[PDB]
C-alpha cells in the first residue's frame, strides 16, 4: 500500500495546522498549541520528546518531509513490528503466544496511560475477535501493522 | 521489568489504530465528534508521535 497524490495534499493540509506561522517547521510551541487546543495538557518535556522521535535530520523542528514520512510509515516498518511484538510478549508468560482477554483488559486499564472502560471495550472486541477469552497477539499485531 | 513501558506502547498502538481512516470507533473519539477531515489527520499525527515516544521508552528498558 502506497501513498496517492490526494492524501499528500491532505497531509500538507494537516501539516499547515501545526505549522501555523507558515515557515515550514513545527516547534514544540506550535505542537503544544495544537494539542492543548484539543483538550490535551502536555508538558514541554513531552512536547520536546514528541518532536525528537520524528526529527530525522535532528535540527530540532519537524519539516514537511519528516511529517510526510511519519504519516506514511504509520507502525508498518520492521523496527515497529518487532518492538510492538516484543511489547506483547512481556505479558505472555505462558510462552504459547496467547494472552487472556481478562488479563489484557486488566493491565490496559491499570498501567501506563490507562484506557477507560469504553476504550478498552472496543480494544478487547478486536483483540479477542472469536471471543474465546484468548488473544493471538501475533495475529493482533499484523492486524494493526497492516 | 518492562511491564509499564510495554503497556504504554500497546496503548499507543491501539489509539493510533482505532483512529485510522479504515477503522471504526466511537470510544477513541470520546467527547470528540463531527470532526473535520484535516482535524482527524491532526489527531492521527499526534497519536503517531506518541507511538514513537512509547517505542523509544520501551526500547530503552532493554
Ligand atoms: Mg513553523
Ligand atoms: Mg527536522
Ligand atoms: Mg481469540
Amino acid at each position: 500500500d502506497q501513498l496517492t497524490e490526494e492524501q499528500i495534499a491532505e497531509f500538507k493540509e494537516a501539516f499547515s495546522l501545526f505549522d501555523k506561522d507558515g515557515d515550514g517547521t513545527i516547534t514544540t510551541k506550535e505542537l503544544g498549541t495544537v494539542m492543548r487546543s484539543l483538550g490535551q495538557n502536555p508538558t514541554e518535556a513531552e512536547l520536546q520528546d514528541m518532536i525528537n522521535e520524528v526529527d530525522a535530520d535532528g535540527n530540532g523542528t519537524i519539516d514537511f518531509p519528516e511529517f510526510l514520512t511519519m504519516m506514511a510509515r504509520k507502525m508498518k516498518d520492521t523496527d515497529s513490528e518487532e518492538e510492538i511484538r516484543e511489547a506483547f510478549r512481556v505479558f505472555d508468560k505462558d510462552g504459547n503466544g496467547y494472552i487472556s482477554a481478562a488479563e489484557l483488559r486488566h493491565v490496559m486499564t491499570n498501567l501506563g496511560e490507562k484506557l477507560t472502560d469504553e476504550e478498552v471495550d472496543e480494544m478487547i472486541r478486536e483483540a479477542d475477535i472469536d471471543g474465546d477469552g484468548q488473544v493471538n497477539y501475533e495475529e493482533f499485531v499484523q492486524m494493526m501493522t497492516a | 521489568k518492562r511491564r509499564n513501558p510495554a503497556a504504554n506502547l500497546i496503548q499507543c498502538v491501539w489509539r493510533s489504530y482505532a483512529a485510522d481512516e479504515k477503522s471504526v470507533s466511537i470510544a477513541t473519539w470520546k467527547k470528540l465528534e463531527d470532526l473535520t477531515p484535516p482535524l482527524k489527520t491532526v489527531i492521527r499525527a499526534i497519536r503517531i508521535m506518541k507511538f514513537h515516544v512509547a517505542k523509544r521508552k520501551f526500547k530503552e528498558t532493554l
